[PDB]
């Protein structure tokens, strides 16, 4: 059956931009530690230059209805259009939020999109909406669907801004179509999956593959 | 293939392109135009059926 | 069309405020509609230009 | 006409602004609406006009 | 089925609205009852 | 005429399963189920139809 997105799954938020008469795919990314601001990591040239995908992965922590979220703030589900989702950054464990600052010069009504340490408030909650009439509110979000993300706290879209020379991501009143491509759903216990950090041991001899120590003559 | 039920993608045989809609040109929605030029594209969109 | 825009804004003002107080139910709806159609703010309050 | 349109728009937004008692009670919706209005209209522009 | 889904979503919204409150007042009870009567009829229609 | 000619009665269709599309049929191509059909421009248009 057509695959659906569920909470605790891992996704990358992906958009596409036409640059020099060529379609280019980009993923939302953020370091978290040292820089809370989100940026766009291209992924169309993966054959020649691998993308830094470790920091583009988000986990769907929760997905409530709007009224349920209101009650929660006052005090493996399947995502449905019109629900509000919480996205946790896999690396830093911060949450994708609409910031109250703005460094943009092209747009005077845009806010910065970045990571936020805690999941308190409404800044970290986003509502999904169908991009086309093919889907409608209450329908299940289907893998590979283009959807529009709206901030719960600011009523702004997750927007790709090309006004300046470079591609940037902000929260504005213009809309952009994003894809929540799944990275992983659920792993059988004890089995290796891609995108994992691990050690490569020589058989069972307590010897691992490595590079030279920092400040070595071989340049590591 | 069934009427109404089946959802079909149209493909140009020789080139392999897919029948889709051109990216809605600007200022046309502003005037009020609600027709989208159809094009043949290499990938298309998910709602091309 | 500033002249027509002024007339429409004026009807909205009567709906949003009654007897010297704001009707929250209508005010929130009006604000959300206006932000969903940014052209209602006039060319000055446009984001880009 | 342009000045009147913008005056009417600012008047409508000010009238859509929430009430002080709701703000004191700290209603989430009221706070969100006030934040949206504050983001739409800067204070320096109001003082300049 | 589609109408039933819309009605179910509306009833879930009503429950979430009242979940924090301790007692549902008379008007809320009346609206719940009307929605439940409609849902009963819809279930009977599907059963038939 | 009184001279004879040999003809072939090649079959086009015999019997169609109910609700299924067959070749040689006139139909509309709707965009999914969105009440939008594939068409050309109206008569007397600048694009030459």
């Amino acid at each position: 059956e057509v695959q659906f997105l569920r909470t605790d799954d891992e996704v990358v938020l992906q958009c596409s931009a036409t640059v020099l008469k060529e379609q280019l795919k980009l993923c939302l990314a953020a370091e978290g530690f040292g820089n809370r601001l989100c940026f766009l990591e291209p992924t169309s040239n993966a054959q020649n230059v691998p993308p830094d995908l470790a920091i583009c992965c988000f986990i769907l922590e929760q997905s409530l209805s709007v009224r349920a979220l209101q009650e929660m703030l006052a005090n493996h589900r399947t995502l449905l259009y019109g629900h509000a989702i919480l996205l946790r950054h896999a690396h830093s464990r911060m949450y994708l939020s609409c910031l109250t600052t703005s460094r943009s010069m092209t747009d005077k009504l845009a806010f910065d999109v970045g990571l936020q340490e805690d999941a308190t408030g409404e800044a970290c909650w986003w509502t999904m909406h169908p991009a086309s009439k093919q889907r409608s509110e209450g329908e299940k979000v289907r893998v590979g669907d283009d959807l529009i993300l709206v901030s719960v706290s600011s009523e702004r879209y997750l927007h790709l801004s090309t006004a300046s020379g470079e591609l940037q991501v902000d929260a504005s009143f213009m809309q952009t179509l994003w894809n929540m491509n799944p990275i992983c759903s659920g792993c059988e216990e004890g089995f290796v999956t891609g995108g994992h950090v691990l050690r490569l041991f020589h058989g069972h001899m307590d010897e691992c593959l490595t590079i030279s120590p920092s400040d070595s003559d071989d340049q590591r | 293939i069934k009427y109404g039920e089946s959802l079909c993608f149209v493909q140009h045989v020789a080139s392999g392109l897919w029948l889709t809609y051109a990216a809605p040109d600007p200022k046309a929605l502003r005037l009020g135009v609600l027709k989208k030029k159809a094009m043949l594209h290499q990938e298309g969109h998910m709602d091309d059926a | 069309n500033p002249c027509g825009g002024e007339r429409y804004l004026d009807f909205l003002r009567f709906a949003v405020f009654v007897n010297g107080e704001s009707v929250e139910e209508n005010a929130n709806v009006v604000v959300r509609l206006l932000i969903r159609k940014p052209e209602c703010f006039g060319p000055a309050l446009r984001g880009e230009g | 006409a342009i000045m009147s349109f913008y005056a009417a728009l600012i008047d409508l937004l000010g009238r859509c602004a929430p009430e002080t008692h709701l703000i004191q009670a700290g209603k989430g919706e009221a706070l969100r609406i006030r934040a949206i209005l504050r983001s739409l209209v800067p204070l320096d522009d109001l003082v300049g006009i | 089925v589609d109408y039933l889904l819309r009605l179910q979503e509306s009833i879930s919204d009503f429950y979430w609205y009242y979940s924090g409150k301790d007692v549902i007042e008379e008007q809320g009870k009346r609206n719940f009852s009307k929605a439940m009567s409609v849902a009963k009829q819809v279930f009977n229609s599907l059963t038939e």
